[PDB]
């Protein structure tokens, strides 16, 4: 003869909880007594516990326990039991076709009730669980109900049918019937549902032509009506009427005028207006626009209109608050491959975003920006990309490298620049650049025979201060080697040489090997190079021989090996050195 | 369409879940937590849209309470946002200057309200009142069940 | 010396702590976990981690990482002793450390902590020598052959223990992880002599779906310390299996960019990143790229591996013999005039899961030795990627 | 144009507690607060509650009184601003009749970081100190530093230091401990006063202070002796003959820091060294994590006076339970400790080791066998013998590393091992690593004369070139050449191809070179090249390893220190 706790009461009890262990206790002790309460299957209190349970669940606990009995509520006569019940269903159910049928049953039995909100629960629930078989059953029932004009219900129905379609594509047929009239209704609610209903319907080419040619004009009027006038204590949300309605509408308009002149040609008006006539104040509106734009895009329309659309997004970018800006970019990309020449009118501001404090934005910004790189463009944008790259965060650096390279590799002016930039990147990311770089860049240098100087030159400078970096150093050491000749304050064109004391050339190379920051491979290019100089200079031809012979004894099988090799070259067949080194071959793409 | 929605506070405490697409319980809790962590984890400075598992998610921070949901890429993030703010709206005028606690103690209702605002992944009404007005009379019926 | 003390839970998230000095605390601790992991990839797993000139002294106790912090040159020896002692204290106050435990006694901990040390230097502390300085008592929390015939032979005693993990994954252009599954298997192979009791120690780390052993196993004495003792049949058999559910950054990513028109030609560019701990590398990897049923004639150009084509099945196949982790290679191929792209790999001495076999003991009457070989492999194929 | 829902101070959490806080019954207030801090730590926001909480100040029962404190406490470093607003409350609390209290008021005052603090607390400090209780003094002693470290000091401040020292040696219980360090740390910001720790009297103070047990103390004390000792012997013999108990005593920290000094101070020696032995050892039969640091130091140790455990090693073996880092260091050490009489066992063990399952280990382990043979020439074969011995196991991984080593071996003791060659190649497939393969190759090259097959072996790799670790591409090239210069007439096509590939079919600058280089050396004068390439090859030098002089002495000072582990100078840490 029990004394059953009441929902809240319960919770309020778990609030007293002082130890996770305890929580179990309480809970375990509860459901325990609760189970022993179902043993008897007592119609009263039934509802209560189910709730208690629900909560219990919500806090991540043993749930399955009463899935069933939950349904036994649905059964009950008294409304309450039914709503609490239903709710419980949507939460605790696994998709067993078995209960699914029992479900089906009660749904119908309830779908045809004297009261109405009952019917509510039903519909609702059905649009949230509706598994194939279900719908395949109640389907029609949905129509019978779809008809009766009791706004409340109708809307509910509408959606149901929808859901049905989604789970059973095969049945939208029987809905043509509700169709025709729908877009004339007066209560927003319905109208709205009605819309998406239509929207989703149009996923079968044929129906299209039906609504396509039909409702288009009407849709317009409705929308127009809205935008254009009055404040509405029932609908407004910061100055505009049923944004939702407005949006969804757009959507549908959009989808309909997919590929077609007639439709579109008949829409571009309302659209434009929507643009000009809406409030940029706060998000809400913008939301409106966001959608309108997308729509305006997928459909054929005067070049002038599309133009507006774009210029509109730009208008976003410059908005105080993040959010907006996001989509702004997103969509922007989806169209760059289409309205290229048009979007360009904003890059300036776009890349200007890279300066933002939100990763997503950043990236997108980048991605896009990149894509806009033209021919006559490069120079500028690069200068900016570079600034960017230098201070960037890890994540990005890696990817950007890849990016810039491309730019230069494709659209690109002078080698000097190309190099200059590539180098530049090395200077900052290197540790992140891929592998082919080293050869890449060299191949560029070698191929174009002028900047040989300008290069070893800058190469030198950079390496003097820096050491941190690998690819860079390597490349340099390379040329320094093969190019020492030119490195000696030569009659240099393209620009102004500087001070090249052979002693200095060495000092650097030397340190390279010594300092621990270089890879054995690195040390390589170096040494090898140092010798390449023996043939490329006039006097320190002695400090050289010294170094070589000293490295003849280094752990690095390689270095040593070579060292000995070289060492021996001097000690015996001198003059061969001249012919040996003085010639670096050349590979061409 | 809405794929689902959740209600949890700063700390990963579930205060209200509602699934609009069949799914195994396990997978759900997964979905949940998996998200919460990566959800919350973000600084308040950042934005409100994330691309997760193919779907688009959204949220707005209301005091110590989080509002989240997921959408299909081919959908309007912003507007969605405004939806949330609508729900809250409801919640507010129903309990009178509502607050977390309430939501924990009366989720049941919370559901109903919501449940009778959105259905099968969409908007069934917009009318701030249509909903209230309805939800209300419903309640009246309820009362009349215990007290004849 | 010590300027901060935390207490984290596996995840590496700040569980509860106190700040005894002046260091941007707020950050660093966060980086902890991340660093930890990486420095384990390098095997150079040290109880003293580094971040910008911020050191971390730590100790893992059942379910809880305990940690210290300092900008200056610490007296390690201390910190370490101390920390460990810290456990000592707690474990005493309530049965065992565990998220749960802490999650409860917060308050007291704040107290205890305060009285354990100050500004770093620890004003001494031992249990009884303390219970006087502590306000209230805390809450405790105590919790809880036939398959090998006999007299087996063969001169050379040897063993083969191989753990393998395949990785099923799905990611759409939306560069998101969709499905994260890695099935594991500890197949073993043996030809030992007699009846030897085998003791296997394990890594820790192993959200987890299922786990099944082979009857012949016993979980080494009740709680938390992973030891797998048991007696194996003869020959080959599966010591154990299991499935995990975890966001595994796509080991071998890929993505294809497109470019078509003018003289009915089309260009593909495929990047293939290797997301791994640099130290090791994947083997005999191969990439299957879906392409249009009706190509005319191809033209591949790549730094790495050799790519080829097969109209049958309609796919371009990039093949690479050896592939290191942490590097991105480029492949670009054109030809003239949508099913998900997959790849299969293999990675010796590796465990997406994270396990590592710790040690393998062998105890037999015959005071002898034996020869044990291991091998770790993370292959698989459900590695599928989309393109819409 | 206004919106903020879920934010009413009419009901909900905040409220709930807020009220239940100001109630009567002492009990509520208590629990209530508790939930606060709690609800706080987890990350909720209590900015609010603050007021009414503090104002639950003017109560009494410790219980509450302290909790209140803790609360505030957390808010210490976070939002100092709020902390302050409690000032008065503290000072006025300093006088309270329950030192416990007023002490907390101290430590508390002290955990702030703002300038405004100076004003409100100083005076009360002096006081609290000189007062009458253990905690009280201790605690502020501590503070002192806190104040010091504050973004500024004062002319009074530089007058509290004296208080310190004097009060230091004096007040007796653990207190001194805190004092000591307090100063110690303070010192390091070294003007002058930190250098007057030069009393061979203030030291006896410390002497009896060590036997006056506060481990932590024991340390700090020693920790200071790390700034002393200029020139005398009788004092040395007493300072040390005094620490002799310290070793066999308490917890590592002690033993360690103790040693830290024993060695900064060094029939004398034999006493120390034979005592220093059993300590360090029993220092390891201790615990996981510690073991590291020590080993690390242990290292540094034998580095200076190896004579200390010149024969103690039947202990430094690695058990299986031992974790990775443990093992590692253990090795590194064993090594720095072997000779003839040793190696016997040394190897015996290495062999078993290699047999283990933890990869990495075996690796450095075999690699151990390596460095091993190097240091003890007199033991070359011995090693080899086992190396080979292992490879015969065909245990894939072992094999490779093994070779690698052997390679290096040959570099040092040329033309001394041969036979081993053929037996080597044997396992050629199973070698899939870079350096491993690489090495192998280069070997063949060199000792080409012997292996006939030489050819194909090298050849094998070819067909599968254009891709294999840079370095390997190399030797392989080099090697080929080498045998070609062993004149085989059969080498033609090979060498050709080789170069050829590494000539135009390759895209690695360096490579292209060393490549071409050879292509010219040969296309010109074989005879010449011959002598050139396979020229008399010099001896090797990796003396670059096994610590330095100046540096060594200097480090020993910081044992039990971070540096004590990196084996590096505070210059790399300090930023």
């Amino acid at each position: 003869m029990p004394a059953p706790i009441r929902l809240r009461e319960l919770i309020r009890t778990i609030r007293t909880a002082r130890t996770q262990a305890e929580e179990r206790e309480m809970i375990q002790k509860e459901c325990a007594a609760i189970r022993s309460s179902f043993r008897e299957e007592d119609n009263t209190y039934r509802c209560r516990n189910v709730a208690k349970l629900l909560y219990m669940h919500m806090l991540g606990y043993p749930a399955h326990f009463g899935q069933l009995e939950c349904l036994k509520l649905i059964a009950s006569q008294k409304f309450t039991d039914k709503r609490i019940g239903y709710l419980g269903a949507m939460l605790l159910l696994d998709e067993r076709q078995d209960v699914h049928l029992l479900m089906t049953n009660c749904i119908k039995n309830d779908l045809n009730h004297s009261t109405q909100f009952v019917q509510g629960l039903a519909l609702c629930t059905l649009g949230c669980m509706g598994s194939s078989e279900m719908c395949r059953d109640l389907a029609g029932e949905v129509e019978k109900l779809l008809k009766t004009s009791n706004s409340y219900l109708r809307k509910k129905a509408a959606l149901c049918a929808v859901h049905v379609i989604r789970k059973v594509p095969e049945l939208m047929e029987m809905f043509l019937p509700a169709t025709k009239n729908l877009l004339n209704e007066k209560n927003h609610g319905v109208l709205h549902t009605s819309v998406v209903l239509l929207t989703e319907m149009c996923e079968r080419s044929p129906d299209m032509l039906a609504h396509f040619r039909k409702l288009v004009p009407q849709l317009v009027r409705i929308l127009k009506n809205l935008i254009m006038s009055g404040y509405s204590p029932e609908h407004d949300v910061s100055g505009i009427s049923d944004p939702f309605l407005q949006v969804r509408i757009l959507r549908l308009l959009r989808i309909l005028g997919r590929n077609d002149d007639d439709s579109s040609e008949a829409m571009n008006d309302i659209l434009a207006q929507v643009a000009t006539n809406t409030e940029t104040s706060k998000n809400v509106g913008n939301a409106i626009l966001y959608e309108t734009v997308l729509t305006i895009m997928d459909i054929k329309s005067e070049s002038g209109l599309r133009v507006l659309a774009i210029n509109i997004l730009g208008r976003f970018l410059l908005n105080n608050d993040k959010n907006i800006r996001y989509v702004a970019l997103t969509s922007l990309l989806k169209t760059v491959q289409t309205d290229h020449n048009a979007v360009q009118r904003h890059r300036s501001t776009i890349v200007d975003c890279l300066k933002d404090l939100d990763v997503s934005i950043k990236r997108r910004a980048m991605e896009l920006s990149f894509a806009l790189v033209n021919g006559n463009n490069i120079r500028g944008m690069m200068k900016e990309l570079l600034y960017f790259l230098d201070s960037c965060e890890p994540e990005f650096k890696a990817d950007c490298a890849s990016g810039i390279f491309l730019a230069a590799e494709k659209y690109a002016p002078s080698k000097r620049w190309h190099i200059d930039t590539i180098m530049r990147v090395l200077t900052t990311a290197g540790s992140y650049v891929r592998d082919d770089a080293v050869p890449n860049l060299i191949q560029l240098i070698t191929n174009s025979v002028e900047m040989h100087a300008y290069t070893v030159q800058r190469l030198y400078k950079a390496i003097l201060g820096d050491y941190s970096q690998q690819p860079l150093v390597q490349v340099a050491a390379w040329c320094i080697g093969e190019y020492g000749d030119l490195l000696v304050s030569g009659q240099c064109e393209e620009e102004e040489p500087i001070q090249v004391t052979e002693d200095e050339v060495l000092d650097i190379l030397e340190s390279v090997l010594i300092s621990n920051m270089s890879t054995s491979v690195t040390r390589g290019y170096a040494l090898t190079a140092i010798m390449k100089l023996s043939t490329r200079f006039t006097c320190t031809v002695n400090r050289i021989k010294k170094v070589v012979s000293i490295y003849g004894s280094s752990i690095d099988v390689e270095l040593q090996q070579r060292a000995v090799e070289y060492n021996a070259l001097f000690k015996k067949y001198d003059h061969m050195r001249s012919a040996l080194l003085e010639r670096m071959p050349v590979m061409e793409k | 369409m809405m794929r689902f929605m959740l209600l949890f506070s700063r700390q990963g405490k579930l205060r209200l879940q509602k699934w609009y697409l069949a799914t195994s319980d396990k997978e759900r809790k997964k979905m949940v937590r998996e998200l919460m962590q990566v959800v919350l984890a973000r600084k308040p400075k950042m934005c409100s849209f994330l691309e997760w598992r193919d779907l688009k998610v959204v949220y707005k921070r209301y005091a110590s309470l989080y509002f989240c949901c997921a959408i299909e890429g081919q959908d309007n993030e912003l507007i969605t946002l405004e939806l949330i703010h609508r729900y809250v709206e409801l919640l507010d005028k129903y309990f009178g200057s509502v607050c977390e606690l309430d939501i924990i103690f009366n989720f049941e209702k919370a559901y109903f309200i919501l449940d009778e605002f959105l259905m099968g992944g969409d908007v069934q009404d917009t009318s701030k009142k249509s909903v209230l007005k309805a939800i209300e009379q419903a309640d009246l019926l309820q009362e009349e069940d215990e007290s004849p | 010396s010590a300027s901060a003390v935390y207490v984290l839970d596996l995840k590496g998230k700040v569980l509860i702590c106190r700040n005894y000095r002046g260091d941007v605390d707020m950050s660093e601790v966060e980086h902890f976990m991340p660093i930890l992991m990486e420095k384990e990839e390098e095997g150079m797993l040290s109880p003293i981690l580094a971040h910008g000139g911020v050191r971390f002294m730590w100790i893992k106790h059942n379910n809880l990482y305990l940690v210290a912090t300092s900008k200056k040159n610490a007296c390690v020896s201390l910190v370490f002793s101390f920390l460990y002692k810290v456990v000592q204290v707690f474990s005493e106050y309530f049965k065992e450390l565990e998220e749960e435990s802490i999650r409860d006694n917060f308050v007291i901990i704040y107290e205890l902590l305060d009285e354990l040390m100050d500004f770093g230097y620890p004003q001494t502390t031992d249990s009884k020598i303390l219970q006087e300085f502590i306000t209230q008592e805390g809450h405790k929390l105590e919790t809880g052959v036939s398959w090998r015939s006999e007299g087996i032979k063969y001169r050379k005693n040897e063993v083969f223990l191989d753990v393998i993990e395949a990785v099923n994954l799905l990611v759409s252009a939306n560069g998101n992880v969709l499905r994260s599954e890695i099935v594991g298997s500890i197949k073993m192979r043996v030809f030992l002599s007699g009846m030897p009791e085998l003791r296997l120690g394990l890594n820790d780390k192993v959200e987890l779906e299922d786990v099944k052993f082979h009857q012949c196993v016993r979980l080494s004495r009740f709680e938390n310390d992973r030891t797998i003792s048991f007696i194996p049949p003869d020959g080959e058999f599966e010591l154990m299996s299991y499935r995990l559910n975890t966001h595994v950054k796509p080991l071998i990513w890929i993505e294809s960019v497109i470019e078509k028109h003018s003289h009915s030609r089309i260009e593909y560019m495929v990047k293939a990143k290797s997301q791994f701990k640099r130290r090791s590398t994947a083997n005999n990897v191969e990439i299957h790229i879906p392409v249009p049923n009706d190509a005319d004639s191809p033209k591949f150009k790549t730094t790495v591996g050799s790519v080829k084509w097969v109209p049958e099945n309609s796919e371009i196949v990039w093949s690479v013999k050896s592939f290191p982790g942490g590097k991105e290679y480029l492949m670009r191929a054109h030809f003239g005039l949508k099913p998900p792209i997959s790849v299969k790999f293999e990675i010796p001495y590796f465990t997406t899961s994270g396990i590592q076999v710790r040690y393998l003991k062998i105890i037999e009457k015959s005071g002898y030795q034996a020869i044990p070989w291991v091998r770790y492999i993370t292959q698989n194929g459900d590695y599928q990627l989309r393109t819409q | 144009t206004d919106s903020k829902y879920f934010t009413t101070t009419k009901k909900g959490e905040i409220f709930e507690l807020k009220a239940e806080l100001n109630s009567d019954k002492k009990e509520k207030k208590k629990e209530a607060v508790k939930k606060v801090i709690a609800s706080m730590t987890v990350g909720k926001d209590v900015s609010a509650l603050f007021p009414d909480v503090v104002n639950c100040m003017q109560t009494d029962n410790l219980e509450l009184k302290k909790l209140v404190y803790l609360y505030l406490m957390n808010y210490a470093k976070s939002q100092p601003d709020m902390a302050i607003m409690a000032v008065n409350t503290f000072v006025k609390d300093c006088e309270d009749p329950n030192p416990l209290i007023r002490a907390l008021a101290v430590r508390t005052m002290g955990c702030i970081r703002v300038d405004k603090i100076t004003e409100y607390l100083c005076e009360p400090l002096r006081k609290c100190l000189k007062d009458e209780d253990p905690y009280v003094r201790k605690t502020a002693a501590v503070c002192v530093a806190k104040l010091h470290d504050i973004n500024a000091q004062m002319v009074e401040d530089q007058g509290f230091l004296d208080t310190l020292k004097d009060l230091i040696s004096d007040s007796n219980p653990m207190v001194v401990a805190n004092r000591v360090a307090a100063l110690s740390e303070i010192a390091e910001s070294h003007p002058s006063s930190n250098l007057l720790d030069l009393k061979a009297q203030s030291i006896n103070k410390l002497l009896t202070a060590l036997n006056e047990c506060t481990e932590w103390a024991q340390i700090f004390i020693l920790d200071c002796l790390g700034n002393y000792m200029p020139k005398d012997d009788r004092e040395a013999q007493s300072i040390c003959e005094r620490v002799t108990p310290r070793l066999s005593h308490a917890n590592s920290a002690v033993v360690l820091s103790a040693v830290k000094v024993l060695m900064k101070f060094m029939d004398y020696y034999a006493t120390l060294l034979k005592k220093l032995a059993p300590p360090l050892v029993t220092l390891l039969s201790a615990e996981p994590e510690p073991q590291y640091v020590p080993l690390r130091n242990i290292n540094l140790i034998v580095q200076k006076r190896p004579e200390i455990l010149k024969h103690e090693m039947k202990v430094f073996f690695v058990k299986y339970n031992d974790p990775i880092y443990v093992k590692l260091e253990k090795l590194d050490i064993m090594i720095r400790l072997a000779s003839q009489a040793n190696i016997a066992q040394v190897l015996a063990e290495l062999k078993e080791y290699a047999t283990e399952v933890d990869v990495d280990f075996v690796r450095k382990a075999v690699r151990a066998i390596g460095r091993c043979a190097i240091k003890v020439e007199q033991s070359a074969e011995r090693c080899v013998s086992t190396l080979l011995d292992l490879i015969q196991t065909k245990v894939n991984y072992v094999v490779q590393e093994a070779i690698v080593v052997i390679k290096d071996i040959f570099r040092k003791y040329p033309n001394k091992y041969e036979s081993v060659i053929a037996t080597l190649c044997e396992n050629l497939d199973s070698d899939d690593e870079p350096e491993a393969r690489a090495a192998m190759i280069w070997i063949v090259g060199e000792y080409a004369e012997r292996s006939d097959n030489a050819d194909e072996l090298l050849e094998s790799f070819l067909d599968g070139f254009h891709d294999e670790s840079t370095q390997v591409q190399l030797q392989l090239l080099t090697a080929i050449v080498k045998l070609f210069l062993k004149k085989p007439t059969e080498t033609q096509e090979l060498v050709q191809q080789v170069l050829s590939l590494a000539t135009q079919d390759s895209d690695n600058p360096d490579l292209r070179d060393r490549g071409y280089i050879y292509w010219r050396l040969l296309s010109t004068d074989p005879v010449a090249a011959k002598e050139v390439v396979l020229a008399e090859k010099p001896l090797i030098s990796e003396e670059t390893d096994l610590i330095e002089p100046t540096l060594l002495d200097e480090l020993i000072c910081y044992i039990g220190t971070l540096a004590s582990v990196y084996h590096k100078p505070p210059n790399a840490f300090v930023e």
